[PDB]
């Protein structure tokens, strides 16, 4: 399939492959995938309140987006649509950025589980 | 055409398009319908394991169900609820073992009971769809234990606990007909009708012998509750059918899949779950192909249907890919299900034409099991 | 029309002739210079404002006027949540249902009743002029009317450029004019993945256009009564208060201890914080949020008193799930934070940031 | 590599799913997770109970009686999945069924499988099943 | 030549031609070797996961270690036990989770201890090996927590024993040298020293900044505690070396792994484990490809070999697969271990020559992390 | 050799000179009309044999003598576990160090010593004729020699085919010459897949050449006390039989309560059972497996009795890794393996199967 050295291209046109532009720095599957959607949870699952952010360049309308990624706890990995991209993501001494974290924090009844990981728009980025 | 995904990213292009805010949240499954699939994958026999919710009409996942070691699914008919006979470890597959029934909110998918089983009583095996059994009024489950001889458990899903287990005898498999009887496949050829009260030992009453001791039963029959109809082929695709549906059993004339032609050039059933029953359409579906006579857990790739009043083949498909397992929807215009545990991928057939649909892949390590709810 | 009105309301914005004594306009509590808050001190320092009558102190401390006219009016959305509304607890639907009680308020300025108010306003040869241009003749002589023109008159004064004018250094920098300086950047990224944005922006999801960093939602953050304003106000040792349980209409005690999230724009040069003034220093309301997730003891102390922060006003009801977030903010992240809001201020207003810390 | 042939036997790998004795074997060979041909890897049980099948040996062209044995305690190994069932009968003949997880009497109570050992018991035959 | 199997085989038919006799039975793994090599199978976040013990020489899987949510393993040097920092859930990956330790006998691999941890207080994160360690002594295994903050938790292996939370600064890692201290690395560009008793305010120190905010030091450098020698590449294979052997940090000369048109020709590192230390030889093992710079978690299909003191490249292997992690027996004439997430192989190379001598395929679903003994 | 001093064996064996009041041989209480076990009714029933002087009742249940010389001479393996020798308990080597003992019993043959013995054989000029061909002049007249010759002819007899025909129904299955009835095949496939292969087995795995159904180890499988025989040994109600330990040399704790394995070879036709006689029945012997698995009321009571099984007379060292196998056999198996087990009759005793 893809080079995968090769540099991330985005789409604006499949949410369920790893190349759709919001997940651009996304490590783990796509919540899209297991009954969730591109902004909400599984049936089953706990929304973690902790994320993390990318600058996701969206080929639709040439603007940049931050995207803070948010996990679906407390089931385990669902198995389904794993991606790992790492556009702007830095390492773990920025976890504001770093993306092997399981950022479950926050989540319903303490789930620490990685289930899938959703892709909302939270701003404009600079 | 236009994929369940990119439609997704349109809907999303447009949200932000048009500046439509949306709180990210846990979505509910869509309710029940007769079109909704469960595929269990047993793992080949890891320690834990999934369901997967199946959309059957999409070809959508709606949800999953995390389980332990070789667990039995469980679905209401009346897709109320699902449940699950389970087992874990304190320890991943070693330690304190603890059997379990929960039960599930078919839409939040969120456990309503976790019922502990005393005395790790379930039979651990390759998943037998009927070793784990809800009576038909959905306020029992019964399982099956081996060791350290058959016997049944019986858990009250309304009371939440677990009653006692039952002394049977040589025997296997439990079909509930009632809130107090299930029949049960026996060593001896016979058919044991188990009757439990609230106490005492139970009452056990034989059919008569109806197989030969070289006449091999699979361990996957096909049974619908709700016709009392127990479907069960042999190794050649002869097909015992027995009514159970006026309490005690009564055995229809037997009938044969392959024509003795087929069976004569190698055609033989295979796979687990190896046949379906439609109950509306009284119509029995069989996975075979040609192969050796001890090549019975091997994959399919054709597909036959019977009539099962009087065995006459309806159609053949050639499903297109190894497949293992089939059910189908007990609605009119039904989908055939085609699992493979090869290609851990839900085929999802017109059962009609046997035209393939749509598909959902990544499936789990070795998917196995489907099970379907029969609402009508 | 729109000029005018506004006009008219900017007169009687800074008109200490709509209060009893005459001492105390609109400008005086909301003081433009101080991005329409108090500067003045009471017995309970700038935590609450004190009346015309020189003697009575509010409950609550005086919050800006600016961006105020960006929050929807009062509502209760799908999801069963509050929404919008004027006041710390909504029970103002909008500006104009707002304007007029300062006017009537014994603790405000304190005006027997509307008929005062229409004989100050006729006693302005200029009122005369400007509201029997906008409202026809004679409105003066309604009382009913000339009370309502005046609450639409302050109403419209408060939605002009002069009260939002988004030229912040946020602005400029969602703009492209300019970039945040690295602790200002690392300040709006702690924002935005930190549980203050799941309260402190307009959207759940997206973009907002016009951003003043709030929700318009009612939380119970779990504040402890302000005593020294308490005692100041007269209300009891007591009294609590409820939030939006005392807007009348709410009856449901989940609403009790819930207070309308403030925009943030501004906050670095308003303080002091909370709905009863209760810490004086920006930093200490952002550490306040420890408390609900650090495991240190310093998270249960508040650093300006050296006591612990004390028990909730209405201990129920509490976001829990939004502030125990799992995680604590370090020294490091709250300066960040600091730094972040203090890039919400008016351009105005930048410098009034220089005494307060830095800027 | 076609799954439904019949089964040819060979003599000359033991990791492999066409391995004589592995003729009603389930699961995983134990020889691929750190056991070998007839015994358990380092941290398993070994169950007392065991199925049974008659496997012919291409080499003598003798049968003989493998008593399958489990090793249990572990998650599955995953390493050289095999399934066969030369002479494999339904859950009703549990002596010659391979679907059962035959951990009964491993140590510790241990009921997880993690691989099957392919011992010799025998040089016999069965009715349903002889060559 | 011969396989494995095909040995095994033979031995096998010699034995049933002889009349042989033998008692099946639980094996003992062979005592542990430099060429023991172990791979951790993070499983792509599944919540029970696998550790794979490999005889490195006869590239055999000589033994398994089952683990739960992202367990973090380690190997004591002198080769006497293993041991991981796991986490499971009571209800597969809902419930009531427990932290834990185990420490397991590297022969007969069961468990001497098992060590709750309170408060469920592990960093549950993509395996890097450097966020849980072992003092040099073998006593005290220390984990890292992110949550509430920054934490590191102090476990007494002897005594089978949890100890306490020590509080540190907005830091990341821990590679410990001696038994009572370890260092961290920080957000601000420092190394944070911690020497900590078993009560009172562990003692922080901070080395200077020691790169730009804007070089990004990954998540697996090499830390060969013998030697005390912390390998940091950056994203760029620029590589930091700090020698903590005093006890204090000394900052090495940087070296880049890329030459300067190498790295204007798109190479850069590129992987999981992507660097290697070879303690005897002072050898770095880079892995690194053609790619742009945010592909930085993608495999890789080189190793370039450079000398540690003065950065001349040795080597510059082309590996044949992709390669995600890399790793060497510590022994003399060592093995280059090259673990393909994608095949779930370790491929296992001459390090001299880069060739591959043989591979082990079928370790688990995502193996991404080697861990050897140095026993030397 | 061989022929001859077996000849010579054979004689001995059913010479009631042997005995103190001649009125027993070998014979008498190993009747090879009874697949070499006692026949004759006792105080005890069957369960225990009564010596030379009529009164005399033994401890233990008079075992076959068939397949005997199969046993290997006893012996610590390298696992550690004990296996071969004679006796229930294995305190004799082999079949020599076991020949010359009943003869110099009390309780048994009661010849006062060697020197009795000898006189005996003197008087048999058959004997002297007999023993000097294969021993050399004058043997008889030295007690030592002349036991020792004895005791070597009754064993070279012990190990003539004769005592080990390999003639049963499962050997002729086993050379392809007879198939076993589908309820002893069912029996057969049972015993080697349940936990009775795990004891009553030469090999652990592999094909053995001469089977005789019993590994040679010594466990305690945790029988009661033989009440009544018990009551006619004498020994007293305070008495416990320690097995393994009772052998000299073996000091170690953990062998108490132990016994041989038994062959199984005519096992259904040499009731009663077990070390003391205590089962009369094979189905009981069958059914006391199930007390360490079953949990149904009825697997603890002996059906013999109608009470329960009794404590064991050693509450230690019990096998329970291979007794607590976790599996019941039901009704069926149990049928099933005494089918498998009648055909390990030997074909002479094929008749006595009733
Ligand atoms: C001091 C005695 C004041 C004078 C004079 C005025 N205001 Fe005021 N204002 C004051 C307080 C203490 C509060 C909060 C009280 C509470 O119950 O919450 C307010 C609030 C407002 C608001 C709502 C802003 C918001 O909710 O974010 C508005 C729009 C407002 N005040 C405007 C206003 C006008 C138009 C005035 C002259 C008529 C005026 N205020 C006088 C304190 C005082
Ligand atoms: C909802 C659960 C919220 C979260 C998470 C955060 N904030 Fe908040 N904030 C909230 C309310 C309801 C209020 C008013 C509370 C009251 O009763 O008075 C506040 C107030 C602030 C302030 C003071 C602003 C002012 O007085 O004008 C600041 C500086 C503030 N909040 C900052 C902040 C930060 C930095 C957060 C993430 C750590 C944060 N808040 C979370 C509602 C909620
Ligand atoms: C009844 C009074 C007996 C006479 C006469 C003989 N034997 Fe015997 N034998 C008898 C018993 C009660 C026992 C078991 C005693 C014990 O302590 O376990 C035996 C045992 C043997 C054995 C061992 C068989 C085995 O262990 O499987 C042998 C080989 C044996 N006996 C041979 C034997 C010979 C050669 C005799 C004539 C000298 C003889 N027996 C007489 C009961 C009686
Ligand atoms: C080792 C733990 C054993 C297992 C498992 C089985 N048997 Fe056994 N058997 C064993 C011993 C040590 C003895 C003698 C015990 C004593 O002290 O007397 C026996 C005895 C028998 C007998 C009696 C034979 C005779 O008296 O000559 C029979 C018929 C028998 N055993 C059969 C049997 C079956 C069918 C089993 C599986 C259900 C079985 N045994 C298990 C040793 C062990
Ligand atoms: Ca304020
Ligand atoms: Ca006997
Ligand atoms: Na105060
Ligand atoms: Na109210
Ligand atoms: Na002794």
């Amino acid at each position: 399939g893809t080079d995968p050295r090769a540099k991330w291209v985005p789409q604006d046109n499949d949410i369920q492959a790893c190349d759709y532009w919001r997940h651009c720095s996304i490590d783990g599957n796509i919540c899209d995938c297991s009954g969730g959607s591109l902004t909400n949870c599984p049936p089953g699952t706990k929304l973690a309140t902790a994320s993390w952010v990318a600058s996701c360049y969206n080929p639709t309308d040439g603007q940049s987006y931050l995207i803070a990624y948010r996990d679906c706890c407390g089931y385990n990995v669902s198995g389904r649509c794993p991606c790992l991209n790492t556009e702007g993501e830095l390492p773990v001494y920025r976890p504001e950025f770093a993306n092997d974290i399981i950022w479950c924090f926050g989540a319903e009844d303490d789930a620490m589980t990685y289930h899938c990981t959703i892709s909302p728009i939270v701003g404009k980025a600079s | 055409q236009e994929t369940q995904g990119q439609a997704a990213a349109r809907a999303a292009a447009a949200d932000l398009a048009a500046g439509q805010d949306d709180e990210p949240r846990i979505l509910e499954a869509p309710a029940p319908d007769a079109r909704r699939v469960y595929v269990n994958d047993p793992a080949h026999f890891a320690a834990v394991t999934q369901q997967f919710v199946i959309d059957g009409e999409a070809g959508r996942v709606i949800g999953m169900i995390d389980g332990g070691f070789l667990p039995n699914p469980v679905v209401a008919d009346d897709g109320s609820f699902i449940a699950h006979a389970s087992t874990v470890f304190s320890r991943i597959a070693r330690g304190e073992r603890t059997d379990y029934v929960e039960v599930f909110d078919p839409v939040t998918l969120l456990p309503t009971a976790d019922i502990e089983l005393p005395d790790a009583p379930r039979f651990l095996v390759g998943t037998y769809p009927w070793m784990t059994s809800l009576t038909p009024d959905g306020k029992t489950l019964l399982f099956y234990q081996f060791s350290p001889a058959p016997a049944v458990g019986v858990v009250d899903l309304e009371g939440k606990a677990f009653k006692r287990m039952l002394d049977v005898p040589d025997c296997y498999h439990i079909f509930p007909t009632a809130p107090d009887t299930f029949f049960m496949h026996c060593r001896d050829g016979s058919l044991a009708k188990v009757a439990f009260g609230t106490e005492g030992t139970p009452e056990i009453t034989h059919t008569e012998v109806f197989h030969p001791e070289d006449e091999f039963l699979i361990n996957h029959p096909a049974y619908s509750q709700k016709a009392g109809r127990l479907v069960w082929p042999t190794y050649t695709g002869k097909i015992h059918q027995i009514d159970l549906s006026s309490g005690d059993a009564k055995f229809l004339p037997a009938v044969e899949a392959l024509t003795e032609a087929e069976r004569a050039d190698g055609w033989r059933p295979g796979g687990w779950q190896q046949v379906a029953y439609h109950r509306a359409l009284d119509r029995i579906y069989l996975l075979v192909d040609q192969r050796d006579e001890w090549r019975h857990k091997t994959a399919s790739r054709f597909v036959v249907v019977l009539d099962a009043k009087t065995g006459e083949r309806l159609a053949k498909f050639e499903m297109g890919h190894e497949i293992d397992s089939i059910n189908v929807s007990q609605d009119e215009k039904p989908l055939l299900y085609a699992l493979s545990t090869g290609d851990k991928t839900l085929y999802i057939h017109d059962a009609e034409s046997g035209e393939e649909l749509r598909s959902v892949n990544q499936l789990g390590h070795g998917p196995q099991v489907i099970t379907t709810a029969d609402m009508g | 029309a729109d000029d005018a009105l506004a006009a008219l309301g900017a007169q009687l914005f800074v008109d200490p002739a709509l209060s009893r004594n005459a001492t105390q306009s609109c400008a005086t509590c909301h003081d433009p210079a101080r991005a329409f808050t108090d500067p003045r001190e009471g017995k309970a320092g700038l935590a609450v404002s004190v009346g015309d009558d020189g003697q009575s102190h509010g409950d609550r401390n005086t919050p800006t006027l600016g961006y105020a006219a960006l929050v929807p009016a009062f509502h209760r959305d799908a999801n069963g949540k509050y929404k919008g509304g004027q006041f710390w607890d909504g029970r103002a639907d909008d500006l104009k249902q707002q304007a007029g009680q300062p006017m009537l308020n014994p603790v405000e300025m304190a005006m027997p009743d509307r008929a005062a108010v229409a004989a100050r306003l006729r006693d302005d040869p200029a009122y005369r002029t400007g509201f029997e241009a906008l409202f026809g003749k004679g409105v003066l002589d309604d009382p009913e009317r000339a009370f309502d023109a005046a609450a639409e008159a302050l109403a419209a004064y408060q939605a002009t450029g002069e009260f939002s004018p988004f030229d912040s250094k946020y602005d400029r920098v969602m703009r492209g004019e300019e970039k945040f300086t690295p602790l200002e950047e690392f300040g709006y990224t702690v924002f935005i993945t930190w549980n203050c944005r799941l309260c402190h922006m307009q959207r759940k999801q997206g973009v907002a256009e016009r951003e003043t960093f709030t929700n318009f939602e009612y939380h119970n953050i779990g504040l402890p009564v302000n005593e020294t304003a308490r005692e100041a106000s007269g209300l009891g040792a007591d009294h609590v208060d409820h939030g939006l349980l005392a807007r009348p209409g709410i009856e449901d005690p989940a609403q009790s201890g819930r207070f309308k999230v403030p925009s943030l724009r501004n906050v670095a040069v308003t303080g002091p914080y909370m709905h009863n003034g209760v810490f004086t220093d920006l930093r200490t309301a952002i550490l306040f949020y420890n408390k609900y997730t650090s495991r240190r003891p310093e998270a249960k102390i508040n650093p300006e008193t050296g006591a612990p922060w004390g028990e909730p006003e209405v201990a129920r009801n509490l976001s829990l799930a939004e502030l125990q977030s799992g995680l604590m903010l370090d020294d490091g992240r709250v300066d960040a934070l600091v730094a972040f809001l203090e890039t919400l201020t008016d351009r105005r207003y930048e410098p009034l940031l220089e005494e307060s810390r830095a800027a």
